[PDB]
């Protein structure tokens, strides 16, 4: 029943200013932090800012300080971000995401997104593809630069769709999320199984830290067919 | 009347408010107070609700002691500590 | 939203609460675990408000460490411990 | 002005019933435990009951335990004392008072009494019965305590026809609108009241009690006369 819906985009020049705008639905939007997740062209997920619950708490990107700023209505259920001075990094399609909590930092739902054309922890994803029948059984493995206390999420992504949220506290499935989704690791190593293998599992799948900001993400393992 | 549920909900919230303002460096040195008078009192460190603080606290200065990781998790005790208070634990 | 000196308030009721009803029944056991919950963690013995029940307090083992008696006074100091709890003081 | 209008008393024969009420105002009623102190006809001082705040928790003088109730209505602004199965002893005028603080057993307001006429522990000790003392003069009113008190101690001065009137609290401490001329002192088991530059208004019985551990008792009093 949760909703999210950005407005704001598209077509900017380099310097050039945007006003994105998120109209929350379906939940108690005061009784949680928002943020603006953004996904560059080459499809590398990157959060940029998050709004505390009352509003009075920002926090930012080091790439986007400065230049991006972040509001809340809380009584017409709205959270903004105002970007200027806005260069090539800043393209893609922006996310508005509500917390999973009232702040750790995962994102439970995210909205369509709007697109954005404009003209630290490292989490790395092994393998960027696994060529796999259907039926069949994977593992995909995410790797921290330092010891994530079993702070992390993992997100599927269909494309033109979103990112949906599978697993948070690195073992943890979501409501609605079928028992064949597995997630196992500690400390550094991470792995997501998926066993019997259906044809709603071929997506891209997102390893994403919530130890240490900036909220980092993996580059992604895309499960094609064959 | 006060009501234990709610108050025990208030004083979290209460909590929350101390270690949010804490981690944001300036004259919320009174925060700073007010989160390390919290944590020695009951022997906690962090907020349940707002985890993504954790790192920020531990970098501030605020849980000097006190074992918080447990097995492979750190898991942040002052919401279960002020229950506990109210509960007679 | 939440502000201290209303949280203060709730918190000395509460424990007032608590300490009424810890020494009127011997089962009130759960009053009589707060009660020595909030004596043990704040450091303290007694109500400012009710006063009167701290002869009874005392009886009811609510108070086996630290000195109130200060001179030839008992000082309830709960209520000051809690402001302190608030305030990021003791 | 806090005010305490108490109603109720009578005529009764013994074994019979009564039911006197309090009616306050110009305070926060819902704020303070109410209690009933009766003056029996030899002019001793008696705690008899007390209400809390809420009305939830009760406390009973053990020999009127199981006979007398204590009730209070908060949206009403009044307290009840139900007497049941009267004795000799009942005999008295009942006062009304609103408690110093939420509960310290010293009652800092007194209504002005209902006569309860029945039809045929810490010992505070106050050394004189009276004291012929002329204008002018300086008194030391002493009163002892059976048992340490740590300095929980109240003095309250008695004019004949009027109620109890609270002069000091804490052994110490004077209320507002208590004339410098009036100081207690004291600690531990021994405390006292002294009257300096007696005037006349200053000619009255004078009372001690202990508020450390129930039941709240009174001295004897010790009445000033002029010469």
């Amino acid at each position: 029943e949760v909703q999210l819906v950005e407005s704001g985009g598209g077509l900017v020049k380099p310097g050039g200013s945007l006003k994105l705008s998120c109209a929350a639905s379906g939940f108690t939007f005061s009784d949680y932090y928002m943020h603006w997740v953004r996904q560059t062209p080459k499809k590398r997920l990157e959060w940029v800012a998050t709004i505390s619950d009352g509003g009075s708490y920002t926090y930012f990107l080091d790439s986007v300080k400065g230049r991006f700023t972040i509001s809340r209505d809380n009584a017409k259920n709205k959270l903004d971000l105002q970007m200027s001075s806005l260069k090539s990094e800043d393209t893609g399609m922006y996310y508005c995401a509500r917390d999973g909590n009232k702040y750790s930092a995962w994102f439970a739902y995210w909205g369509q997104g709007t697109l954005v054309t404009v003209s630290d922890i490292q989490m790395t994803q092994s393998s960027s593809s696994f060529s796999v029948s259907l039926g069949d059984r994977v593992t995909i493995t995410c790797k921290a630069s330092e010891d994530i206390y079993n702070r992390l999420a993992w997100y599927q992504q269909k494309p033109g769709n979103a990112p949906r949220l599978l697993i948070s506290g690195a073992t943890s499935l979501e409501t609605g999320v079928p028992s064949r989704f597995s997630g196992s690791g500690s400390g550094k190593d991470y792995t997501l199984s998926i066993t019997s293998l259906q044809t709603e599992d071929f997506a891209t799948y997102y390893c994403q830290q919530y130890w240490s900001p900036p909220w980092t993400f993996g580059g992604g393992t895309k499960l094609e067919i064959k | 009347f006060v009501n234990k549920d709610q108050i025990a909900k208030d004083v979290k919230q209460f909590y929350d408010q101390a270690l949010q303002q804490a981690v944001v460096d300036d004259d919320a040195n009174n925060a700073k107070a007010v989160v390390k008078t919290f944590h020695e009192t009951l022997d906690c460190c962090g907020s349940s609700t707002l985890t993504a603080l954790t790192t920020s606290v531990l970098k501030n200065n605020l849980c000097p002691s006190g074992s918080n990781i447990i097995s492979n998790l750190f898991k942040e005790d002052c919401h279960q500590k002020i229950d506990d208070l109210f509960s007679g634990k």
